[PDB]
């Protein structure tokens, strides 16, 4: 059926570090070589799944999260990772069986004024759980005073851009991660690879 | 939420929308120093208000925090930094004519030019003339006229432009929780919160006099050589007893002696080493200085330099279009980017500059990881002894024989290592006695010991006393002649550089030993010596983080400055000169009068 694994790749616009996206790509063909088009991957982590034995098992639902990160960021997302990325905008669990697919897009998502398009969150008042979404614009508050809404002093928004330029380091550049997590539910699994 | 867990997360949000900040106001700085356009003017005018508004904010929500109740040190140290009043505790018309103050001081220092020799058609400008005719001179009246001409000309305009400058600074300073603007400038060295490792002003005053002291031998035996051979070129104008004319010292003030060396030769016979024509011959451009300086680098044991270092860096001259400074600087602009805009050329002289001013670029490398207000050393004397102690290693002659801009054939002789060594101590240890001077003249200026009515009466006293050098004409009280400096007229620390020969030579002395040499400490190399660049990153990772009481201490051993590492280096000559210094008096006294 020719399962995709194109829209997720080769996509004109990505998304945000805290709005990521999520596919849940089923009932296919999977057509794992397809993903290798694609030459400057800067990693290619394979935890739980040898690298080259992907398309033998069977598994119900595959996620293709789909987000964009600085370069110093993207070792953050990894199982059993801490920082400011893999506790407050993208958490991956300790069980994880996936990919960690990243390669660089300095040349699409970065522009010599600023991508103020492409936010990442600093502030939560509990850190996040594995695979959860948090889109709120909710002021933070620091003090022990009520902010009364929107405020100045000790009330802060918690979403800081991130504004990516070409003349930026390689580990500040941006990194379109496509995360890649089966599923291995006791369900009928749609999702096959090819064999003779 | 306690207020040390408060200040956290506006520590945070700070660091954050500052480096975004900072690097706009790099970028556009860099876009500016590259190209001198009216349009890269405006950029970088709109991106300094920007961020000097954004800064100006940020401290006035940062009082709100007392530092009482703070137990964090990196926490205390950013909002220390944060906390600072500046020039704002001042009114609005005060800091208004602080500000105007200051901005005329500096147009009058960069555009005044003498016209005082014959018709006001020759006029020599400072900066392509005026020092080139200091440098290179064999006239005692046309130096004297020279001299006489600037200071008159410029300290007249100076000084009651410096009484209200001195009055303002010293205000502004007292409403600001400290004693004087020396008190201020002294607040640079200083920690306060660590058991063990700590430090005070009158502390940093007491050391710098104490090493002072320490140092003195070695430069009166400089002293004592520079007179006698400055006697063979100048006859009946210098007196056997002591001192020399202060006009006669290389440059304009007596800052460094590095244009004596022609004619303070130690041994005319045998050529000092230069590898310019070694350097041109074998076709090595503009980036393969840079090539084999990354080479080196990465031989000591620190890390390669990144793709977006040499596509946008700017190290070959701009050409006849696109106006640009060319004067070396290694730029952090912030967020990844490091470029190091540079002039090179075909030269030893760049090529150790190449070195330096990537040794600074490779400090802002090792603490990148850093918050934004540790972003530094941990004084403002690490980073040039970093970029020093890098180009002191390079620019021996194992390390230039190792990378090829050396023949085998050539060998070392003691006669060369003294010709080096001299070399080096005219330029390191000249400058001491006038950092050391200038800087305790201005402490007890701005401290009150010092009365406005007799100021310039002390420095050719303290002249006499600490440096040594007599006035070429009798100065009255109605100059500035201090002011002239572009460290004093443009309200800067002066301090920076005798720490940082007083760290640089202890660095070296602590790496060079890490890195198993056996012999004198003036041909140590940290080439192929991992066990020296993982010392030496343990020190470049802090920054600002640690207190320089310890970070010094975690490369050397010691948690204070030391003249020791300094005197062992320059040992090899030191004897030389006790050696030579039989035949005259030495020393100097004030029995000269005229
Ligand atoms: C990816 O998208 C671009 C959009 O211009 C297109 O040119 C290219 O052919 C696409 N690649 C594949 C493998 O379809
Ligand atoms: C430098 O400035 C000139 C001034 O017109 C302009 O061409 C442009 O802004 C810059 N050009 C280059 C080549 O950097
Ligand atoms: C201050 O807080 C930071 C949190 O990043 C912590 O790493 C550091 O150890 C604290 N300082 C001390 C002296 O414990
Ligand atoms: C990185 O350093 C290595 C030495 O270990 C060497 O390949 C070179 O200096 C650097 N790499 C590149 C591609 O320049
Ligand atoms: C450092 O090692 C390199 C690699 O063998 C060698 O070519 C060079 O001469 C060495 N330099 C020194 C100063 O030992």
């Amino acid at each position: 059926n020719l399962c995709p694994f194109h829209e997720v790749f080769n996509a004109t616009t990505f998304a945000s570090v805290y709005a990521w996206n999520r596919k849940r790509i089923s009932n296919c063909v999977a057509d794992y070589s397809v993903i290798y088009n694609f030459a400057p991957f800067f990693a290619f982590k394979c935890y739980g799944v040898s690298p080259t034995k992907l398309n033998d098992l069977c598994f119900t639902n595959v996620y293709a999260d789909s987000f964009v990160i600085r370069g110093n960021e993207v070792s953050q997302i990894a199982p059993g990772q801490t920082g400011n990325i893999a506790d407050y905008n993208y958490k991956l669990p300790d069980d994880f069986t996936g990919c960690v697919i990243a390669w660089n897009s300095n040349k699409l998502d970065s522009k010599p004024s600023g991508n103020y398009n492409y936010l990442y969150r600093l502030f939560r008042k509990s850190k996040l759980k594995p695979f959860e979404r948090d889109i709120s614009t909710e002021i933070y508050q620091a003090g022990n005073k009520p902010c009364n809404g929107v405020a100045g002093p000790n009330c802060y928004s918690p979403l800081q851009s991130y504004g990516f330029r070409p003349t930026y380091g390689v580990g500040h550049q941006p990194y379109r991660v496509v995360v890649l997590s089966f599923e291995l539910l006791h369900a009928p699994a749609t999702v096959c690879g090819p064999k003779k | 939420s306690t207020i040390e867990e408060q200040a956290k997360t506006f520590l945070d949000k700070f660091n954050h929308e500052a480096e975004d900040l900072f690097y706009q106001s790099s970028l556009a700085s860099w876009n500016y120093n590259t190209n001198i356009t009216e349009e890269n003017v405006q950029n970088m005018n709109n991106a300094g208000d920007k961020w000097s508004a954004f800064l100006k904010e940020q401290s006035t929500l940062a009082q709100m925090y007392p530092l009482q109740e703070i137990q964090n040190l990196t926490v205390k140290l950013q909002l220390q930094a944060l906390q600072q009043n500046g020039s704002s505790v001042l009114s609005e018309d005060k800091s208004k004519r602080l500000n105007t103050i200051l901005n005329t001081m500096s147009t009058i220092y960069s555009t005044g030019k003498v016209c005082n020799p014959d018709n006001p058609q020759e006029c020599l400008l400072l900066e392509p003339g005026l020092n080139e005719i200091m440098a290179n001179s064999l006239d005692y009246n046309e130096r004297l006229w020279a001299w006489e001409s600037w200071r008159s000309e410029v300290g007249k305009q100076l000084r009651p432009l410096y009484e209200e400058y001195v009055v303002l600074k010293n205000e502004m300073a007292r409403a600001n929780h400290y004693e004087d603007y020396g008190d201020y400038w002294r607040g640079d060295y200083e920690v306060n919160g660590v058991d063990g490792y700590d430090y005070s002003r009158g502390q940093l005053i007491e050391d710098v006099e104490h090493t002072f002291e320490e140092i003195k031998p070695l430069y009166e035996h400089l002293h004592a050589y520079v007179r006698a051979k400055l006697m063979n070129a100048y006859p009946s104008y210098i007196s056997p007893i002591g001192c020399l004319p202060a006009h006669l010292l290389g440059d304009m003030w007596g800052r460094f002696w590095t244009n004596l060396y022609s004619l303070t030769v130690p041994f005319g016979q045998k050529p000092n080493i230069d590898v310019t024509d070694a350097m041109v011959d074998q076709a090595w451009d503009a980036q393969r200085i840079f090539k084999e300086a990354e080479k080196f680098f990465v031989s000591v044991g620190l890390p390669n330099m990144t793709q977006g270092f040499w596509e946008n860096s700017m190290l070959t001259d701009p050409g006849n279009v696109q106006k640009a400074v060319c004067h070396p600087t290694a730029w952090d602009l912030g967020k990844g980017d490091f470029r190091i805009l540079m002039c090179t050329k075909v030269t030893m002289d760049d090529f150790l500059t190449a070195h330096h001013e990537m040794g600074h670029i490779q400090y802002d490398m090792a603490y990148a990881a850093q918050p934004f207000l540790l972003r530094n050393g941990a004084n403002e004397g690490f980073h040039e002894a970093v970029g020093e102690i890098m180009s002191l290693s390079a620019a021996t002659p194992k390390h230039l024989k190792s990378i090829g801009l050396l023949s085998p054939d050539f060998q070392e002789d003691n006669e060369t290592e003294i010709n080096f060594l001299l070399k080096q101590a005219l330029t390191i240890v000249g400058t001491l006695p006038f950092t050391y001077m200038l800087e305790k003249w201005r402490w007890m200026v701005f401290k009150g010991e010092i009365p406005k009515d007799q100021w310039m009466k002390k420095w050719w006293e303290m002249k006499r006393e600490i440096v040594g050098v007599v006035e070429p004409v009798p100065h009255d009280e109605t100059y500035c002649d201090p002011a002239s400096l572009f460290h004093v007229s443009n309200d800067y620390s002066f301090i920076r550089y005798y720490t940082r020969t007083l760290y640089q030579f202890q660095f070296q002395e602590a790496l060079c030993q890490a890195a198993k040499h056996e012999g004198p400490l003036h041909k140590c190399d940290i080439s192929n010596s991992t066990e020296a660049g993982q010392k030496l990153f343990n020190m470049l990772r802090l920054g600002k983080s640690e207190p320089w009481t310890l970070a010094l201490e975690n490369v050397v051993g010691a948690k204070n400055m030391n003249v020791r590492p300094l005197l062992n280096y320059f040992e090899p000559l030191f004897t030389w000169l006790k050696d030579q210094n039989k035949n005259s008096f030495v020393g100097w006294s004030t029995d000269w009068s005229p």
